[PDB]
RNA sequence: GAACUUGAGUGCAGAAGAGGAGAGUGGAAUUCCACGUGUAGCGGUGAAAUGCGUAGAGAUGUGGAGGAACACCAGUGGCGAAGGCGACUCUCUGGUCUGUAACUGACGCUGAGGAGCGAAAGCGUGGGGAGCGAACAGGAUUAGAUACCCUGGUAGUCCACGCCGUAAACGAUGAGUGCUAAGUGUUAGGGGGUUUCCGCCCCUUAGUGCUGCAGCUAACGCAUUAAGCACUCCGCCUGGGGAGU
């Protein structure tokens, strides 16, 4: 179990943003890491700037995994430039 | 111009007042040592008052009226300099008590009597 | 890592080699080899134009792609082998087609890993992307300066660079010896460290182990005669009697910068 | 967890109710020492876990001497099962 | 004072509760101590863990 | 040799923790770099001077590089055998506490020698270097000033592995166990007496503070976290110096 909360950068069109969420869900389905719940906060104003941005989109992905494709998510989200943040919190 | 921000940095030696423009462009500057006080009198709030008076005169010479004053640095002359910006023909609206707070950062130089 | 010898004699007192544990096979493939004529430092004209070289063990050249021409076709490391032609090890990779190619061996690559090399390949140690596609701050070797030419910049054992950001047609890269250079962003580079990394920590031991690598001895100029060198002469261990310690020609050596003053690529060098 | 201990219980039960009964307990100690020791082969700079492993080795050795003084054949059959030699 | 989490019975504080964390955090951005908000030791521990995680996702500020 | 379950340990159930090791990431600030503002100071002191500065500094705005520590939480709070451990996140992993009753049935305590951990400084190899800073230099002070003060600044501090194996390594208090008034905060638990609660009270653990009776002590003081009353085991002392030579 993991709560996977990440910030997609705002200057992104809606079908491309669906392609981003589909991308990282395709990355999580490399495990068997079932997606037990989704949530989009939407455009929130960040409390401080991250790269250049005041604002960003939030995505919460609830995962029940075997702790591997979470790390594949970490490496793919430190690389993909259409993301501002990510955290994975062990839901315990 | 009309609006700027007054950066006062009053530390245990000097009370430096620079009246700058809102996206940071210094209109005029004067210090406690610029007024003529060379010694420890630089730390006294009378020199901070005088330095604020001269910076206020230069700012009115360029024409700005409503400041937004940021106190920086641990010293003594911050209150008199805020008061002297008021009494010299300007308005002090906001008071930003912004001394540079490191969270943990670098280690300080050693304590003095050792 | 590093094999340290025991001092059974005075020739092997401090001597260390590597244990060569990264290597799998000692056979290279006949289809990729090429001959090496030793030159001895000599020229077209036959004159000695490089000192202190020539006369080691005979070597046979292994052809290596520094270009990474093959795009989108997945590779697979067949072996990791010894190369005498360079400090690092070399990875013989099988593609799906049968083009068996040598590449350099990054630090930590093992036999049987996928190596893609296209523009849209995955970022993984072994892959080779152009600098447009490489994200900022990843360790990078086999950089090239002209797109399509072949790897130039970070290419020997245990060496590494890093993408310090992008601007445009160019890419900020921190090359080894800390130099920040604008490199044309369409230039392919491979991803990672290079993979001996303990080659620098090898105590050669004998005088002759350096001569096995084709290194002739070096006479200091202070021992020579005054016609041979500007340090020559003096009646018994004279110091550097000139100001500015000099080469065997008319140029000072310590500190004297020898880069051209109108070098055409100082515009692309940010820090040095 | 929870297949290793449960299989070692069900394997080294001498009665049905045995979760004590030092053969169950030594076998849990052996496989926990083995998981810990593979961790130590990964992380050699961990010393607090080594201290815990030395405490485990002390527990299991004292349980072995108790089986040696209690039941000889049971002790030898435990040794031949676990390979603890 | 009175503890919040003992009163409303609520357990693990759920970082998504940005408004509750914004109540416990002071004006500049700091975590208020236990003698101001009146919570328990345990609940202050889970509060500060929550605030630090929500700061690193910019749900909460650092400096203002 | 046979029995027992209190001591010890396994089982189940929760709880808390800066317990450790590996990787990744963050936000202040400091320094440095480039550019705009702009002019004559800044810095520092008991007083000054050296430094920095018109070749444009300090202040100020933006951007970048890089290193190290992790404000507020934070607490006679927690964990660890001790050293010690404070950002966050995951990976692996050690121990503890609580409720028992399911099991074992004395499996326990202590431990010379041995094996390991072991702050800081130091050493080797390779990196790293922002701040600090031995050494060293300049300026002051001074009778002198190899000092305190000021301005600079090397190794080192940092990291990987290896060595050292030492501290006022302290609770100046060995480990285990049992017994021997109270009052009182607090940390993690448990159960009860009304209430579904909030919460009050009662009760019990294990840890952690203070005041205190008996008892001890030369006294200071310790006092259920003993320095009491006992038993077990280990280590150590027999005037000061020379000499930890």
């Amino acid at each position: 179990k993991y709560e996977v909360m990440y910030i997609i950068r705002p200057n992104i069109d809606e079908e491309s943003k669906k392609a981003v969420i589909e991308r990282f869900n395709n990355v999580l389905t490399s495990n068997g890491a079932e997606i037990t719940g989704t949530k989009d906060w939407g455009k929130r104003r960040l409390a401080y700037e991250i790269n250049d941005f005041r604002d960003g989109f939030y995505q919460i992905v609830n995962v029940q995994s075997d702790a591997a494709a979470v790390q594949e998510f970490d490496r793919l989200a430190k690389i993909s430039d259409d993301i501002i943040r990510h955290i994975v919190v062990k839901e315990e | 111009i009309e609006s700027g921000i007054a950066h006062i940095r009053s530390t245990f030696n000097n009370t430096i007042v620079t009246i700058t423009d809102t996206h940071g462009n210094a209109i005029s500057w004067s210090s406690a040592g610029a007024l003529g006080f060379r010694g420890s009198r630089k730390s006294t709030p009378f020199a901070a008052q005088m330095a604020a008076e001269t910076a206020a005169k230069g700012s009115i010479e360029h024409g700005l009226k409503t400041l937004e004053v940021t106190v920086k640095g641990p010293g003594s002359g911050r209150e008199a300099a805020i008061r002297a910006l008021q009494a010299a023909g300007l308005e002090v609206t906001a008071i930003r008590d912004v001394t540079p707070v490191p969270h943990n950062g670098c280690r300080p130089p050693k304590r003095r009597r050792v | 890592a590093i094999k340290k010898y025991k001092p059974t004699s005075n020739g092997r007192r401090g001597m260390t080699t590597s244990d060569f544990a990264e290597i799998t096979t000692d056979k290279p493939e006949k289809s990729l080899l090429a001959p090496l004529h030793k030159k001895g430092g000599r020229n077209n004209q036959g004159k000695l134009t490089v000192r202190h070289q020539g006369g080691g063990h005979k070597r046979q050249y292994r052809v290596i792609d520094f270009k990474r021409d093959k795009d989108g076709i997945p590779g697979r490391v067949a072996t990791v082998e010894y190369d005498p032609n360079r400090s690092a090890n070399i990875a013989l990779i099988n593609y799906a087609d049968g083009e068996k190619r040598y590449i350099l061996a990054p630090k930590g690559i093992q036999v049987g890993t996928e190596i893609m090399s296209g523009p849209e390949a995955d970022i993984k140690v072994g892959n080779a992307l152009p600098l447009i596609n490489i994200p900022v701050g990843t360790v990078v070797h086999n950089i090239e300066l002209k797109p399509g030419k072949g790897g130039q910049l970070v290419r020997s054992a245990g060496t590494s660079a890093q993408v310090l950001g992008k601007e445009g047609k160019y890419v900020l890269v921190r090359l080894n010896s800390g130099e920040v250079r604008m490199i044309l962003s369409a230039c392919r580079a491979s991803i990672g460290q290079v993979g001996n990394e303990q080659h620098e920590l090898i105590n050669i031991g004998k005088a002759g182990r350096s001569r096995w690598k084709g290194i002739r001895p070096t006479v200091r100029g202070s021992v020579m005669n005054p016609n041979d060198h500007p340090h020559g002469g003096g009646e018994g261990r004279a110091p550097i009697g000139r100001k500015s310690p000099m080469s065997p020609w008319g140029k000072p050596t310590l500190g004297f910068k020898t880069r051209k003053k109108k070098n055409k690529s100082d515009k692309f060098i940010v820090r040095r | 967890t929870q297949e290793r201990k449960n299989q070692l219980i069900n394997e080294f039960k001498t009665h049905e109710s045995d979760t004590g009964s030092p053969e169950v307990q030594i076998a849990i100690l052996t496989d926990s020492i083995n998981n810990l020791n593979e961790h130590l082969r990964t992380h050699k700079k961990d010393h607090h876990s080594r201290r815990g492993l030395l405490k485990m080795v002390g527990k299991r050795r004292n349980l072995l001497t108790y089986l040696r003084n209690k039941d000889v054949t049971r002790y030898r059959e435990l040794i031949n099962k676990l390979g603890l030699r | 004072k009175v503890c919040y989490f003992t009163s409303n019975g609520i357990t693990h504080i759920d970082y998504k509760d940005v408004d509750l964390l914004k109540k416990f955090v002071s004006e500049r951005g700091k975590i208020l101590p236990r003698r101001v908000t009146g919570t328990n030791a345990k609940y202050q521990r889970k509060l500060t863990a929550a605030i630090k995680r929500a700061r690193q996702m910019a749900l909460l500020p650092y400096v203002s």
